[PDB]
């Protein structure tokens, strides 16, 4: 019913950071969590997804190795971890649900990542 | 809450339910309406004098014992509940062998309605006997039928009828046979008298016209070509006895 | 409420009812009245010496234990009631593989009359063996039998009788006849007793009288033989000088007759003795051979 | 892996005119296409799931037409509050999105 | 009322999972057979068909009823309550009982506890044929049976003197061959599970060359 | 003792459970997640227009009535537990005859997670009808479909979905392919809705794309036709005097051509239209006829 | 043509079950085959069989035999039509390799 994503953050270049996507109104174990990145004024880009029931994850070839996605089934949240951040990674990251023919019915408010 | 209420209602209906007695056991005949959705017709063979057709056979009657007035929605039940209700003993007089599909479960359906109506579906494949007249073969039209009848209940107990007279049977036009064309079909209602009584009957009949192209290419053309060889024999000179005789013999052998 | 009376009646009938014991197990012999309505006399397969037949098999007896009083004289019941009461265990002596039809529900009916008389009818297909003497093939007639009786009950316990006059007890529907190359002339019934190492049993017999149709054998076998023989004598009218023409006539005719013999022999089942058609083929073969020998002598 | 091309990259008209958006799939995606609209300073919202099914809480104005590879979104009688981007995405395989279409005026 | 009481008493405290004399001595069974007809003897598969009434007799102490009745003549309903030997035919490709109009089974329980149980069978048995020197060949196709789970220390089979009985033989479906006669035998065969008493019946058949003669020679 | 806690848990699950009611029969929709693993893609019968396939059909849904807490998180129960709980009644819309394998025991597995998730797998063989257009025979490709849905549960009650990405939800085993004269290029899945008299249902569709192999037919028909045409040509170079030899060429070519034309047609079912093979045979027959016509002219 | 072969076999399985141990009877008692429906038996199956059955005359050809230590024997007479995809390139000078996969 709602995905409460982390707040805005600022990170210096070359570091690593992690983002949270808390979920309410349902159990993440029943669906797949998605992570989508939208650089300003460009189309959405799919990062990866996780199957919380058994932790299986698949990543976009571009982001392979760069990102790691994990789920805290007990706390009912999914995590995205970006490493070796550069100046082209500054964008808005979204957390998305799945349902009804794999449509990403629900989305988070979006989290902003800024690299100096 | 609905789950508990539905469970209570279902247990209440089947409690003290006598499956041995038809609806209105001592009253007037119960009416049963039948739909059929032909799904395919296959193997129209002359060797065995039969044909095979798959269909969704549906029946609908009213059982006042099953009426409920506390759950305002028609409820569908697991097909196994059909073993605890009374259902009519319909049978196909002219079938040879048939079965109800059983994967992944028995392809059967039970659907109650608040007023008491019961809807009962089955997916049936049956090999029905069709005695064919081959005098005009392969330029002949055949009339194959399905003979639906009640076995143990006479017209005093049960009465059949097509539900939606013209629209009772659907899917005939979509049927495609390799060497046949479904010219038309007809739905007939009548009664048949045996030594034990008179029973309701329904007949579904198809008129099939055989396509001739296959036979034209297979049998008729080669023979006409063979007669050409005999005329070629007429052309050859009289002296060459061996050649002409060989031509004639080869024609006969072919 | 309205039907609770019938439920009470049906519960009274069954309580304290033993279906392992036949009616009148103490002081009489259960008489069972049989009756057959043949809805279709299926095809005859001479290769297997068997024929198929669909019937309504009707049986009726008296059971003292199923008497009742109610608003209805006859109880037209569901066929699952028949598994709770005693029913005769008839079987077909010469049956090979019968099937009791079960679509869409069991093809059985049971009716109880207030005096205790039961009528038990069932629909079933029988594959029965019909011994055949093919000496006159294809001009042959047969009497295909159908015997039945009680397994497990000897003549001192269960006896069988025809419901109506024995001449009118087996009835064949007018429309229903799936014979291709045969004709059903009529049927005759008979009854008897058979001695066995386990007792004496009553055996009920029926004969279906068949006559073969010859047209197919005419067209496929005899007409080609006649034509080939005619060709063989046509060979004579050629000039003696044209040796190759006469030679090929002779060879081809002899060969056609050989191939027709091997083809005609395959239709009927393998049998030691020889059939009429076999004699005809043999004699036509002899004529062709003699014609060729005559040409060689010339 | 599967490329989704959205045309036109931008297009505009006055209020009430019929507007159609076209998205085409490089490979076969059998009605597993979705349409989202992203208002400025907002997350995407699902509009059409499946080829044509209309998501709950969506006006009957929007309608989707499906195919194996050629898909279109038509907004009959566009109102003056439909001024957001429009993204076509396929879920037949690992999801991908189109470049988006901008709608103005 | 009397027979119902007898049948009720017999079945109270009766375990049909346990053979008679389970921990005492082997159960002796007197098998008997009636040959209704021997079907075609094909060669493409080296097998033949046979149709028989198979009868078995044994003694069950648990079924001794004391009364004026000499015998209880019962139908197939009671077969599933009492212990029944698990006899199968070792060399049968496929077999089946008959179930029309009702299971062709019988059961008769005598006063002294003897039980007779018979049933009607149709068996396709495999008899390897010496396909040298045919159609001049002559064979003897067997029929073998034994218990499946009971070794020789538990179930023992025994032919009677006049066990195998044949019918008229005129209506039999033997075209190529003819029924010369039969024999019988009993032996002991060692299997992974144990040693079993194997019974055999041999049917001696002589060939007729008429059909192949006419067809080919 | 150690087995008694699990017996208590299982007894607690089943008591007060009605398998006649689907999960969430009042408010929500039972969402069944499906999946297929094809152990072998069986032969394709063009004469009957059907193909066989062996699968591990997997279905998963959620049932809140089967939540438990115990020493283990997942229960791996026998295949007789699945008969006590409610399971979806899936069936194959275009199937002809299927078997759920039963040797040595029913080939089914049921697994219950502590949150109420169920995994229900079963091994079965399907014979599905595959319409074929044989105009381009034998240079033809087909898409043989496999459609399944629910019997008696409309879209408002039961909805199906693929377990994983739809592109990876039908897996074909690498070593399982029993195709003789065909090649399996790939498969595609689609999910739709079908309208019927009883209501509106969900259908899961799968297409298996097949391409026929022409190797057999090239040796079987095409080369023989070419060689017959060449032999027919050979007649031209023969000397004009030897009339019988050229007549023999003509007769034997026409006879073998008729035999080949008959042989070719039996490879495929009776169809009114003419296949490419038929056109090739007709053109070669026309070439033989033209050779004879040129003979007559000269 | 069918790319399959048929075979009959006596299939036997042995496993130990603590719950079926007894010590007051010193013999390896054999029970009626109908008791197999009340015990646990493994769900073995043949992966590459097209159709198979358990012979049923005069009774289901099935065995059960307990032992004092708990061991259970379970025999079956089966006829199975397994699939065997043949290579015919060297036909009729070919050698085939037909298997029977037994799995849980
Ligand atoms: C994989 O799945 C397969 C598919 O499910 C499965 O095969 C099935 O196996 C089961 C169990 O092994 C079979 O069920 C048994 O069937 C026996 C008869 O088998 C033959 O007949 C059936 C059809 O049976 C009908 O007809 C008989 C006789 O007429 C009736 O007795 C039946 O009840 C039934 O009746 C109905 O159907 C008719 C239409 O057909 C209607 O007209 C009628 O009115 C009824 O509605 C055939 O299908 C069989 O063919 C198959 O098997 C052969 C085997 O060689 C194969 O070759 C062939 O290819 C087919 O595959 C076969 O021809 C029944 O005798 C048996 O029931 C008795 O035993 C059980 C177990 O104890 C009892 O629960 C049951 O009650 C019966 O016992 C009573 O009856 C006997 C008399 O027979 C008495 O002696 C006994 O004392 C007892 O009496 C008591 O109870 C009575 C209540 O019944 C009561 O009246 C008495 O008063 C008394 O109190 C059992 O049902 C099933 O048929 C198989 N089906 C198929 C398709 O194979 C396979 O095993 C699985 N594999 C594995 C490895 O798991
Ligand atoms: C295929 O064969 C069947 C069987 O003969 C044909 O059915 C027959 O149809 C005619 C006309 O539809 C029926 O005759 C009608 O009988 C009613 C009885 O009330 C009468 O009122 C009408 O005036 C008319 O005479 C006839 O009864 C019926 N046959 C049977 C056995 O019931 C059918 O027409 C054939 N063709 C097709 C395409 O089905
Ligand atoms: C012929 O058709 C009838 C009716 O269509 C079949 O009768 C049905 O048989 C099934 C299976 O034997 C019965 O289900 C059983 O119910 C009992 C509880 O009563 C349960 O313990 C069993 O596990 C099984 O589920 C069903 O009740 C019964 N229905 C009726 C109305 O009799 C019959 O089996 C068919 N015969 C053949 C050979 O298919
Ligand atoms: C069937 O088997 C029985 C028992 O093995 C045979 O019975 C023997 O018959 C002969 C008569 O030829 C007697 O001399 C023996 O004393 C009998 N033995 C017993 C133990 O009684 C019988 O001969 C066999 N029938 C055959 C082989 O056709
Ligand atoms: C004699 C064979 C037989 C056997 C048996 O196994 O004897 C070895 N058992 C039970 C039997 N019931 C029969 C009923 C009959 O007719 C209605 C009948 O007709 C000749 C024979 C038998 C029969
Ligand atoms: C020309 C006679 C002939 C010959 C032959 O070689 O004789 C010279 N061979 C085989 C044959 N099969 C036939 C089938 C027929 O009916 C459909 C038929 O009808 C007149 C004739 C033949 C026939
Ligand atoms: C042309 C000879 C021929 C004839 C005939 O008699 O036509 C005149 N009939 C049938 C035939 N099947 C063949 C298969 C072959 O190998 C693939 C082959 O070799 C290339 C030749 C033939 C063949
Ligand atoms: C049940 O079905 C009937 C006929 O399909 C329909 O008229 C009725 O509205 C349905 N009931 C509910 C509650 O949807
Ligand atoms: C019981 O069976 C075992 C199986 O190995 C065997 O060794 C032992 O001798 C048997 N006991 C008796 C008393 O037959």
């Amino acid at each position: 019913v709602q995905l409460q994503q982390s707040g805005a953050e600022l990170v210096k270049p070359g570091a690593s950071v992690k983002l949270s996507c808390t979920a309410s109104g349902f159990n993440i174990k029943d669906t797949y969590m998605y992570w989508v990145k939208q650089r300003p004024e460009q189309g959405l880009e799919w990062i990866g997804r996780i199957d919380p029931a058994n932790g299986d994850t698949k990543y976009d070839p571009k982001f392979q190795g760069k990102a790691t996605i994990t789920t805290d089934t007990f706390s009912n949240t999914a995590y995205l971890q970006l490493s070796s951040l550069t100046s082209e990674d500054t964008a808005v990251y979204y957390c998305a649900r799945k349902g009804l023919r794999w449509a990403m019915d629900y989305w988070g408010q979006g989290t902003s990542v800024t690299v100096s | 809450s609905n789950m508990s209420l539905v469970k209570e209602t279902v247990d209440r209906l089947l409690k003290g339910y006598d499956i041995r007695l038809r609806p209105d056991f001592g009253g007037p005949p119960v009416a049963v309406g039948m739909n059929i959705d032909i799904a395919s017709i296959d193997m129209v063979s002359e060797v065995n004098m039969d044909y095979t057709l798959t269909m969704y056979f549906q029946q609908a009657w009213r059982d006042k014992r099953l009426s409920y007035n506390v759950i305002p929605l028609n409820l569908t039940l697991d097909n196994r509940v059909a073993d605890q209700l009374w259902v009519p003993d319909t049978y196909f007089l002219n079938d040879k062998k048939s079965f109800v599909h059983g994967v992944t479960v028995k392809n059967r359906m039970i659907r109650l309605h608040p007023d008491g109506t019961v809807l009962y579906g089955l997916r049936i494949t049956t090999t029905a006997a069709c005695m064919m007249d081959l005098r005009r073969y392969p330029l002949d039209e055949q009339n194959c039928t399905l003979e639906i009848e009640s076995y143990g209940y006479t017209t005093d107990d049960i009465e059949f009828y097509w539900r939606g007279d013209d629209n009772a049977v659907t899917g005939v036009t979509k049927i495609e046979l390799p060497q046949f064309s479904i010219v038309d079909y007809k739905l007939i209602t009548k009664k048949v008298v045996f030594s034990t009584g008179s029973y309701p009957r329904l007949s579904l009949s198809f008129k099939l016209k055989r396509n001739i192209g296959y036979f034209i290419l297979q049998t008729y053309m080669p023979s006409i070509l063979i007669t050409i060889l005999s005329w070629v024999s007429f052309w050859i000179n009289y002296d060459a006895s061996a050649a002409r005789v060989a031509l004639g013999i080869t024609t006969v052998l072919t | 409420d309205n039907t609770t009376v019938f439920t009470r009646i049906l519960d009274r009938l069954l309580d304290g009812y033993d279906n392992r014991l036949r009616p009148g197990l103490g002081e009489r012999v259960t008489e069972v009245k049989t009756d057959i309505f043949v809805t279709s006399f299926g095809p005859v397969s001479d290769h297997d010496m068997e024929y198929t037949i669909d019937v309504f098999f009707r049986q009726s007896w008296k059971d003292e234990r199923l008497k009742f009083k109610g608003p209805m004289t006859v109880l037209r019941l569901n066929n699952l009631m028949a598994s709770k009461i005693w029913t005769p265990d008839t079987f077909f002596h010469n049956g090979k593989k019968s099937v009791a039809h079960n679509m869409t529900m069991p093809n059985k009916l049971l009716r109880i009359t207030e005096d205790g008389t039961l009528l038990y009818t069932m629909r079933l297909t029988v594959r029965a063996e019909c011994p055949m003497h093919l000496e006159d093939f294809p001009m042959d007639a047969h009497a295909c039998p159908l015997k039945f009786g009680s397994y497990a009950y000897t003549r001192a316990e269960v006896v069988y009788e025809w419901t109506r006059e024995p001449a009118r007890s087996v009835v064949v529907a007018e429309d229903g006849s799936r014979l291709n190359q045969y004709d059903l002339l009529g049927q005759t019934v008979d009854s008897g007793i058979v001695q066995s190492s386990t007792g004496e049993y009553v055996v009920m017999t029926t004969h279906f009288h068949l006559k073969r149709k010859i047209g197919y054998f005419v067209i496929q076998t005899y007409l080609p033989c006649i034509m080939t023989v005619i060709l063989s004598q046509v060979s004579f009218w050629l000039n003696r000088e044209s040796v190759p023409a006469r030679t090929v006539f002779g060879v081809t005719t002899v060969l056609t007759m050989t191939t027709l013999s091997i083809s005609a022999r395959n239709s009927l089942p393998k049998v030691a003795y020889a059939t009429a058609m076999d004699w005809f083929i043999a004699v036509c073969y002899a004529f062709v051979f003699s014609a060729l020998i005559e040409f060689a002598t010339v | 892996n599967i490329v989704m091309t959205q045309s036109p990259k931008s297009m505009s008209m006055s209020v009430g005119e019929r507007v159609t958006l076209s998205c085409k799939a490089s490979e076969y995606v059998g009605t597993y296409v979705s349409w989202y609209q992203q208002k400025p300073e907002q997350s995407p919202k699902l509009l059409i799931y499946g080829a044509s099914n209309r998501y709950t809480g969506v006006p009957d104005r929007f309608t989707g037409s499906g195919s194996a590879t050629d898909f279109t979104l038509t907004i009959g009688s566009v109102q003056a509050e439909d001024l957001a981007d429009y993204h076509c995405g396929q879920s037949y395989s690992y999801p991908t999105f189109g470049a988006g279409t901008k709608l103005e005026l | 009322g009397d027979v119902t009481v007898i049948l009720n008493n017999l079945l109270e405290g009766y375990d049909n999972k346990l053979r008679p004399d389970i921990g005492v001595k082997p159960t002796l069974i007197h098998t008997d057979m009636y040959v209704n007809s021997i079907g075609p003897v094909n060669a493409i598969n080296m097998e033949y068909t046979i149709d028989i009434f198979f009868a078995q007799t044994w003694y069950d102490r648990r079924l001794k009823f004391n009364s004026t009745i000499k015998v209880l003549r019962l139908n197939s309903n009671m077969v599933g309550k009492i212990w029944i030997p698990d006899t199968f035919f070792r060399n049968s490709k496929k077999a089946d009982a008959h179930w029309i109009t009702t299971p062709n089974r019988m059961l008769r329980i005598w006063n002294d506890g003897r039980v007779l149980y018979t049933l009607r069978l149709t068996i396709d048995a495999e008899c390897q044929l010496q396909l040298h020197n045919f159609p001049m060949d002559e064979h003897s196709c067997p029929l073998e049976f034994s218990s499946y789970g009971y070794p020789r220390e538990e179930i023992v089979y025994q032919w009677k003197r006049s066990s195998v009985e044949v019918g008229d033989t005129r209506s039999w479906r033997l075209y190529q061959f003819s029924f010369v006669g039969l024999r019988n035998t009993t032996e002991v065969v060692k299997t992974t599970s144990g040693d079993y008493v194997v019974m055999s019946v041999y049917f001696d058949l002589s060939r007729r060359m008429g059909y192949f003669t006419i067809q080919t020679y």
